[PDB]
């Protein structure tokens, strides 16, 4: 209250106010990198250069990537499935291990058809049935 | 089959609202006045929160005319034969509302002057969560308060009066629900009643604010010691032995229920102390607790100059402002006797110092209790007469309390350079 | 569903002009007289431009 309490004969108050200049936390040595990553295929890449929010990679290159919608619909020679039409690789990059010749066969729908058989066909127990023993 | 009725009849009003509202508001009253010490006379004042909400909100800018202020300051503390109060206890739960924020701003306006640290509790509605147990999910409350939802609150933490408010988190279970095999109702000498159940499951069967045990330790830290160093930590103050836990047989084999509302982890104990809150952390299974932090709602700041940074760290600390307050209860209380006696600048510095001198040391005594007798480390008392008014003076004391432990980092390493006689070249 | 009404009823006058004109012209008045110092008595004079 600004009105202020009436002063007694022995007014004790206890000062709790402290002045001083606030501190400043250190600056992380930032490193900017500039290169054609998306080739023109990302949320921040498809936008005009006047407004491209720079990333940070707080987490890692695995998640800062998935943050960007990096997909691609490029054609490729077909050697799986029936009917015409060249194989159309179409899936968005999540991690950096996506270019691994393995995560590809898991992503591309057509190739996965052959990998699906290798789970069932190759798992034929011709060792449990052949091993009859009376 | 008459038992089937009673197990329905009585269980209809024990579960009823209003009825169990008085329970909560009396069980936690009994909890405070359970110890009964040699020279610690408690006292009651049953008032609705609204009857004070209207009070301060009407007299925030004229506190001296506040009705409550006229029943604690000018009534018992100010008056001659009156016995002053010490450490008020708010049995309420305060949210982040812009109304309940004034309630503290007012009560603190009183406490600040009456010199009586106002301890209270904060609702789970503060952290913006409907279940207090789900506060554990929040990483750091330090980053939480940066959210613009707490703007009004951060302003209050900057006020001087906030250095007397001390808000507690967590609520202890104050009553065990009624089972026949567990906590049987003490029937009569013929009226079979012990076979009597209640109805609860998850988390909704009576609670009480941690503030009680907090104050109920300040009392303890007075009958035993004399000052308020003995209200922190395990080995020293806040331990709170033997709490009302709970057990229940759903399908397993009597799965115990922790006495505390929330099972604070380690960095929770700390990450709350910075927000200006008092966590009532539990030891898992031990059915006990302890107050590690006892900080006011005052902002801690940081500052560049080391001294300034340390100032703000001690002022935020509630346990000291409890002690420094006890000096005010000495000045405006005892020196009143020699109000007309002829005294000097060199005489008042005698009476006031000769007293406090028995409570200042540098040497450490074995055990915490034997040393907590001495709160302060050293004190200055430079009084001096002022011009104009001949019989008037103006004192200015300054106390450095025994700084408590608060934590530490540690880097272990295999040096292999300490004893070169074993790894050195010359051999 | 009574919440659906209120969320429309009150939200009709809070967004309304004139009503939120006083808000602006009082919120920024409260902002000045928030500190309250020892010897700094502010003062008002409500006048149209």
């Amino acid at each position: 209250a600004k009105n202020k309490i009436p002063n007694s004969r022995l007014m004790i108050n206890y000062e709790t106010n402290v002045d001083g200049v606030l501190k400043k936390k250190e600056l992380p040595y930032r490193v900017l990198v500039v290169g054609d990553l998306s080739k023109g295929r990302s949320v921040d890449a498809k936008k005009e250069f006047a407004d491209r929010e720079v990333r940070r990679v707080n987490n890692g290159v695995d998640r800062v990537l998935e943050e960007m919608n990096i997909s691609f619909d490029f054609e490729a020679p077909n050697f799986v499935s029936k009917d015409p039409s060249n194989l159309k690789v179409n899936y968005r990059i999540e991690s950096v291990k996506d270019f691994r010749p393995d995560a590809v066969a898991k992503k591309v729908p057509e190739i996965r058809a052959l990998l699906e058989m290798k789970e069932i066909l190759a798992s034929f127990a011709k060792d449990i049935e052949n091993n009859r023993n009376l | 089959v008459i038992d089937k009725l009673i197990d329905l009849q009585v269980n209809s009003i024990i579960s009823n609202d209003e009825f169990r509202a008085l329970e909560q508001e009396w069980l936690k009253v009994q909890e405070v006045c359970q110890e009964d010490y040699d020279n610690v006379e408690v006292s009651i004042l049953d008032v609705k929160k609204e009857e004070l909400q209207y009070d301060f909100e009407r007299n925030l800018y004229d506190i001296s005319s506040s009705d409550f202020f006229k029943k604690v300051y000018v009534s018992e503390f100010d008056q001659y034969g009156g016995e002053p109060y010490g450490a008020i206890l708010g049995l309420y739960n305060f949210e982040n509302t812009t109304n309940d924020i004034i309630w503290l701003t007012g009560m603190g306006m009183v406490a600040k002057n009456s010199h009586a640290p106002f301890i209270a509790s904060i609702d789970k509605s503060f952290f913006g969560v409907k279940d207090l147990s789900e506060i554990t999910h929040i990483k750091s409350f330090e980053a939480l308060l940066e959210h613009p939802r707490y703007k009004e609150w951060n302003d209050f933490r900057n006020l001087d009066v906030a250095a007397y408010i001390g808000l507690t988190v967590g609520d202890f279970m104050l009553r065990q629900p009624y089972n026949p095999e567990n906590n049987p109702v003490q029937y009569k000498l013929m009226e079979g009643f012990n076979e009597f159940v209640d109805y609860d499951k998850n988390e909704s069967y009576l609670w009480g604010p941690a503030s009680i045990h907090l104050v109920k330790n300040m009392m303890r830290s007075y009958d035993k010691t004399r000052w308020f160093q003995y209200i922190r930590g395990v080995e020293s103050g806040g331990y709170v032995k033997n709490l009302v836990a709970c057990v229940y047989d759903n399908k397993g084999i009597l799965e115990t229920k922790s006495p505390l509302n929330v099972l604070f982890a380690d960095y929770m104990e700390l990450s709350l102390a910075n927000i200006g809150l008092i966590p009532f952390v539990s030891e898992k299974g031990t059915s006990n607790a302890c107050f590690f932090s006892v900080n006011s709602a005052k902002k801690v700041e940081e500052f560049v100059d080391g001294f300034d940074s340390a100032n703000s760290r001690l002022i935020a600390n509630l346990s000291y402002t409890m002690c420094i307050s006890r000096i005010s209860h000495y000045i405006k209380c005892v020196i009143r006797d020699k109000i007309g006696s002829i005294v000097d600048v060199e005489s008042i510095q005698k009476i006031l110092s000769d007293w406090i001198s028995e409570f200042v040391t540098t040497v450490y005594q074995p055990t915490p209790l034997e040393m907590a007798r001495y709160p302060f480390r050293n004190v200055s008392i430079e009084v001096k007469t002022i011009p104009g008014k001949p019989g008037w003076y103006s004192c200015k004391i300054n106390v450095i309390p025994h700084i408590q432990f608060e934590g530490m980092n540690t880097t272990m390493t295999i040096d292999t350079r300490l004893e070169p006689e074993l790894f050195g070249t010359n051999n």
